[PDB]
């Protein structure tokens, strides 16, 4: 706002590695729920990992 | 002879106490209009504003005193 800080959750530091939370169910019978998200999830961590930097889950 | 070692040494007390007041209210009063700005930027102006208002009415009574120290200092001794 009319004031700030600098807390280091705001600014966009070095990208060195990737932390991903991921959400998931625990009971099947969901149809293509789980398996579509963790494709997703693997495409974007594809991506991460070619420039090197590692990804944590 | 007796009058100005005397009235000299009135005036100079006289603007002594000025000075202390008129310093130290004005220090009290510009340090926290300076955490003010430093609070809130963007405000610098109407703080400035205030600021003044206040500073006026701080160094009247020190400044009759001043003047009627160099008055008794240039017009009586």
């Amino acid at each position: 706002g009319n004031l700030e800080y600098k807390h280091p959750y705001l600014e966009d530091r070095d990208v060195k590695r990737v932390g991903y939370l991921v959400v998931s169910t625990d009971r099947g019978l969901a149809g293509g729920l789980n398996i579509n998200l963790f494709k997703k999830l693997l495409a974007e961590m594809k991506t991460w990992t070619d420039k090197g930097v590692q990804a944590d889950l | 002879n007796l009058n100005m070692d005397l009235l000299y040494m009135a005036a100079a007390v006289m603007m002594g106490l000025a000075a202390i007041g008129a310093a130290i209210g004005i220090g009290i009063l510009g340090g926290k209009f300076l955490e003010g700005a430093a609070r809130q930027p963007d405000l610098i102006p109407l703080l400035r504003t205030q600021f003044f208002i206040v500073m006026g009415l701080v160094d009247a009574i020190p400044m009759i005193a001043v003047g009627l120290g160099l008055y008794v200092m240039f017009a009586v001794a």
